[PDB]
């Protein structure tokens, strides 16, 4: 649960990884969704399967009734968890 | 039972019908090649040496890195530019479409509309609108007359020496007499004096003919 | 509008394979241009298609050509099939004045297609006035036609049979 | 079984004497259908007005059509 | 082209009270008349006098 | 019927489209 820059056995990504319960072949290594977006990677120590993630994000956008109603303002932590903050 | 008929028709036909709705699922198909094409983009030199900076970062210098990144951040500010070219031509055609929508929508659910195949082709009777995930379809009624069957018509006949011209319909014939129906159906009445309009003589019409129009005014007398 | 083809790579250089590692190397932008391209032909091959596929019934008139004593050599197909177009589409036609690995698709109907495309339109038309874009092609002498139209305005038969004559 | 078009060279599929309902657009009007063979849309079909000056047919029947007129929204 | 169709559905294929969208006076008719790359529709009106 | 280039929810929910269409 952190985007963390990797490399693993040679291997170097920047994002955030979790588990993953998917089966590599035994020959294979790590996985891109379409798109060419890599998803899960099988481990270097120990060829377990471990999920790649999206280095968390979102907008930023922020929410008034105008100025001269009130210096009041509303504002949005964007398709996000605000445990993020 | 024929309005509910072809409701259920409706119903067998969408339940199997295929390549019906097939234009929404063209614009769905139409923006995800967009935005594939965005990232295989992204990806992609775009005349670079690599589709990744990182690698630069990792083994060269600030200069040459930074011209191969000039090189490439000028390849992704066009295809984001492009794509939004892209997107605001869908959205043009999508405007033109709205606003032909809500014309339909306010002329065929909202109203009657006279307007030829402006709501479904057919004599017009009504539409119901049935919403989509991204869209919405008017299920338009429209009437169909059926069995015509010919018959011979006159403008007018020659009656008092006056050619009585129908108020509202028109005269047909059978084989022998001559019958009051309206335009556009079979529905006969009898050829009367007050269901029709003298205007003048019957001396320069073509096509009038003799023949008397009833009129229920004498056995007014007894 | 005219559909367009495009040879796009060997315009875009021409018949060098170093090129065209250049431009894999570059992306596929001359590949979104095509379907580009792909979408405007369809577009109006469609366009046209809503233009003129308007009827599922191709009408022909009769050999007899009896609408009210008018005269019409000019305007409808001609039997001497000069195209069957009239003499005004002639002009229409002549009226239109007029390569290097890029070249210009032909039209997808051609002027025989759209001349009796109309041809059948103009039978329904003449014929029916209104009733076959709500059905049918019936018919109708067209001095009652016009009748109804008057009513639809709200205006009597008689006044075109008064002097049916003079308006012919 | 060879055929050299507008649209260019046709090989395979007959060019027939016919005309049927497009089914594989080609050009210049010409579509294919069925082994699969090319030929020229037909544009409909034919028919005559019974012309009279002095005759009318009107229908005696009719039905509820119903129809789905499918716009784009969002 | 969206208006075209229109334009013979309306005039054409039917009879508009629409002012001038088929043409400027009192509607008759419209005559739709084919070109190399379009369409003409000849339109028949009423003047009264 | 991602990267860090999401989509947005439509702004109308499928529940009132239909209850607008229903009124
Ligand atoms: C890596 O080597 C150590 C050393 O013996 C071993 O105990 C460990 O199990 C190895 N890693 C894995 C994933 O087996
Ligand atoms: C806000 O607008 C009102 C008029 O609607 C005005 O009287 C008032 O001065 C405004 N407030 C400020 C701080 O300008
Ligand atoms: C993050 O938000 C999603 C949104 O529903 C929720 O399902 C998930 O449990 C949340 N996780 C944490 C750690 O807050
Ligand atoms: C037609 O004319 C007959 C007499 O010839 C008349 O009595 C009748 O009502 C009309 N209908 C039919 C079907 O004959
Ligand atoms: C109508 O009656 C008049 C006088 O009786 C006669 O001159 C004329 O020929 C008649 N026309 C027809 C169609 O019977
Ligand atoms: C006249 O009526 C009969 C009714 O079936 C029909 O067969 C005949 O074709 C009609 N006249 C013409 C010219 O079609
Ligand atoms: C009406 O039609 C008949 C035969 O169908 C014909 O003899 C007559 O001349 C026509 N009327 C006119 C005014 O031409
Ligand atoms: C119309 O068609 C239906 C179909 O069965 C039939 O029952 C009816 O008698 C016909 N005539 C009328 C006037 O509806």
């Amino acid at each position: 649960n952190k985007c963390v820059n990797f490399n693993f056995n040679g291997l170097t990504g920047t994002g955030v990884l979790t588990e993953s319960n998917k089966k590599f072949l035994p020959f294979q290594q790590f996985g891109r969704d379409i798109a060419d977006t890599t998803d899960a990677v099988r481990d270097p120590q120990t060829l377990e399967i471990l999920d790649i993630t999206p280095c968390s994000f979102g907008g930023v956008s922020v929410i008034t009734p105008g100025t001269n109603t009130s210096n009041q303002v509303a504002v949005l932590y964007q398709d996000v968890n605000c445990t993020e903050v | 039972n024929q309005f509910n008929s072809a409701i259920g028709k409706i119903q067998d036909s969408l339940s199997s019908t295929p390549s019906a709705l097939g234009k929404l699922q063209d614009v769905v198909n139409q923006n995800a090649q967009a935005l594939n094409t965005l990232v295989k983009q992204l990806s992609s030199n775009f005349g670079a040496i690599s589709s990744v900076l990182n690698d630069i970062l990792s083994r060269l210098d600030p200069p040459e890195a930074e011209v191969q990144i000039d090189r490439l951040i000028t390849g992704r500010l066009q295809s984001l530019q492009t794509y939004v070219t892209q997107q605001l031509i869908r959205a043009a055609e999508i405007r033109a479409s709205a606003n032909l929508a809500a014309t339909k929508m306010s002329e065929c659910v909202l109203g009657q509309s006279k307007r030829v195949d402006f709501c479904g082709k057919g004599y017009h009777l009504m539409s119901f609108p049935q919403s989509a995930p991204h869209g919405v379809v008017f299920l338009h009624v429209t009437y169909v007359p059926a069995q015509e069957k010919n018959f011979t018509t006159a403008p007018a006949i020659c009656h008092d020496g006056k050619a009585h011209f129908p108020r509202e319909g028109v005269f047909v014939s059978n084989g022998t007499h001559w019958f009051v129906t309206q335009r556009n159906f079979y529905e006969p009445q009898i050829i009367t004096t007050d269901n029709t309009f003298v205007s003048g003589n019957c001396d320069v019409v073509i096509g009038i003919v003799n023949n008397t129009v009833y009129d229920p005014l004498q056995p007014e007398l007894d | 509008m005219t559909k367009t083809s495009v040879d796009c790579t060997m315009y875009i250089c021409g018949d060098s394979t170093e090129c065209s590692n250049l431009l894999l190397q570059y992306g596929s932008f001359c590949t979104q241009l095509n379907r580009a391209l792909t979408g405007i032909a369809v577009e109006q091959d469609k366009n046209t298609q809503e233009v003129f596929a308007q009827v599922k019934q191709i009408y022909k008139t009769p050999p007899i050509k009896d609408f009210g004593g008018f005269n019409f050599s000019q305007i409808l197909p001609d039997p001497s099939k000069p195209s069957k177009r009239s003499f005004i589409e002639d002009l229409l036609f002549n009226k239109v004045t007029l390569f290097n690995g890029l070249t210009v698709l032909p039209p997808l109907l051609t002027d025989e297609m759209i001349a009796q495309y109309t041809s059948a339109l103009l039978a329904g038309t003449i014929t029916s006035g209104w009733t076959f874009g709500a059905g049918a092609a019936l018919q109708i002498p067209f001095a009652m036609q016009m009748a109804y139209r008057f009513n639809g305005i709200g205006v009597t038969q008689n006044v075109l049979y008064e002097n049916q004559k003079l308006i012919a | 079984n060879v055929f050299q078009t507008r649209a260019g060279c046709l090989i395979g599929a007959e060019h027939v004497n016919n005309s049927y309902e497009c089914d594989i657009p080609i050009g210049a009007g010409i579509c294919a259908s069925y082994s699969i063979i090319a030929y020229t849309m037909s544009l409909g079909a034919e028919n005559s007005v019974a012309y009279s000056n002095n005759s009318i047919a009107i229908p005696t029947n009719f039905t509820i059509s119903v129809t789905t007129e499918i716009l784009p929204v969002s």
